[PDB]
């Protein structure tokens, strides 16, 4: 039986290939990316605070050309902090159910908690509606402060709208899927946390770009 | 008399699938024609062979 | 024959089809979106670095007595950084050439075939895998030697770049010691490997913008 | 008597399992039967078939 | 009847768990979310027990 | 007997190690943390020993 | 007859010992160069493919 000998030998070989497949720390790339996002986020937050302080002294000495610019800077800083802290709270509520070790990225692959709070059945739960509303209101109020795709920050506003979208997106096959269902449904916890921390890095980048065009 | 054509198919398919597993595990490259044939492509060829052997194992004494 | 024989060959059938077990479409979409965001942030970072180099030009032109050393160090850092960046981009483009006509179709990448046949052979590094590791270590060494290892100037930036650009053996969650390249890229989907390479490129850009941040001060 | 059809079903189902695994690895979208077949459909068909024979054979 | 029934049921659950794990299927019907991990566990633990018992 | 017993235990531990590796089950008994790697190691050692011993029969 | 059975047994032991070494990432060096799991896998799988090819005729 040249076939049974093969099976009796090679089922162990295929179990070994599967064990090597499972032993790849592919999902730890999300965790390493998240660590880098956090670090770059404190770095960019410190840069933003330094720019805010700089503008503070600039209009304290010269409240003639850009005092209202500093007022707008404070308002965007507060709105950005509110959105950042909302995302931070969502990130904490999902980082509290991975285990005692917050650096064991290989087990943060369940996705069950986050899709049980953002949406029930086929539509949004009224706290997952809150996430989408927060994204949309951040985008809208920021665009109002800067000016929508015209006047000033016109290119930046267009960059902002491409970041914090909520428009329904069509997948490869062609069905039209809602934004929050596309972006966070079925994603492992560490992938969702990495995406949220990236969404915070866009908040920091957006505000540092805003203060960049204020000197 | 047809038990010797199944033995040939069984043995040759076993060799092909084992060699495909070998080249997939060790990232080897055999160069005999066309492309470099990789080890992933050889795993795919071993899977084609294993599917054929599974099919022809349904109809045997 | 034997029930145990039929059950081991059922396990054979089950585990040979587990060769088709990969990351889900959501993990691959997350990796592809991370790659898009990483590439956009890398282009922004490169633009910021070019602006910093131009600012160093403007400073050194007026006062070629205190900034000339800083300018020469910065320009050589840019040479090393762009050499390593272009090497990583060459590997990254070679990986992206093997995925298909649609580049943003992340669901189908998930292969890990072209890349681990150009990095690894058996249990060693194929010459270009050793070339990659040598490039990483040479970027680490030649960047440190332009600043000073753990002492003198920049203090802790050397310690940071000695943490991002390691090739030392890493211990995984089980406790077994893994070689850096095999840990980071062996068996990884194409889109995951490309995202990780873009992460390394982001480390390059962050490192060199943090160097030029210290240049101006 | 019926042991011939059990092995025939097992063989054909396992062949479909291997073909579906291969098509899912290689992302092949063979279009003959109705919609786009794909490798996931072949996996589903073959695995469900194998489960059906294994459940029936338990009695 | 004592070994064949459990044998076949565990084999079928192993197959279904493998299918769910490979295709990432989420079929749930209230109270519990089946998934592929649970079915794979329920089948492979059963098969390990059957292996160990038939060893003796 | 022993050549039909170690078969069963080795197969059982191989299956259990495969399961623990798939599910990332890291049960901690007295001393060290077991994990699926140890179970695969023990099962594979058992299979290697009987494949070697059964060669000379 | 006996040569093929002995070769199958020994090659299977070697290949799954190499699978064990690759699983645990061992580099056991008792003689010569670094053995590794890749070398044992190659040796065992080659001597198994050869045996199965010849046994087909």
């Amino acid at each position: 039986s040249p076939r049974q000998k093969m099976i009796n030998l090679m089922y162990l070989v295929f179990i070994s290939m599967l064990a090597l497949n499972m032993g790849k720390e592919v999902l730890s790339a999300f965790g390493l990316m998240n660590e880098k996002l956090e670090a770059s986020n404190e770095k960019a937050n410190n840069a933003n605070i330094n720019a805010i302080q700089a503008l503070e002294q600039n209009n304290a000495e010269n409240p003639d050309q850009f005092a209202e610019a500093f007022q707008k800077s404070k308002k965007v800083k507060e709105l950005s902090d509110s959105f950042y802290n909302y995302i931070e709270g969502i990130k904490g509520e999902v980082m509290n159910q991975v285990g005692e070790d917050k650096k064991d990225y290989q087990v943060m692959d369940k996705s069950d908690y986050l899709d049980q709070k953002f949406f029930v059945g086929d539509n949004y739960k009224p706290e997952g509606e809150e996430f989408v509303r927060q994204i949309n209101d951040y985008k809208t109020q920021l665009v109002e402060l800067l000016g929508g795709k015209e006047g000033t920050y016109g290119e930046l506003v267009g960059k902002i709208d491409g970041n914090f979208n909520t428009n329904d997106v069509v997948d490869r096959e062609g069905v039209t899927r809602k934004w929050l269902n596309y972006n966070f449904e079925g994603f492992p916890y560490i992938a969702s946390v990495a995406k949220l921390s990236m969404m915070q890095s866009d908040i920091r980048a957006t505000e540092q770009e805003v203060y960049a065009e204020m000197l | 008399t047809t038990k010797k054509i199944f033995q040939m198919a069984y043995g040759i398919g076993a060799s092909i699938v084992i060699l495909g597993a070998l080249f997939k595990i060790l990232h080897w490259e055999i160069d005999f024609g066309g492309f470099k044939l990789g080890g992933g492509f050889l795993l795919a060829f071993g899977l084609i062979t294993e599917a054929i052997i599974f099919f022809i194992s349904a109809f045997e004494p």
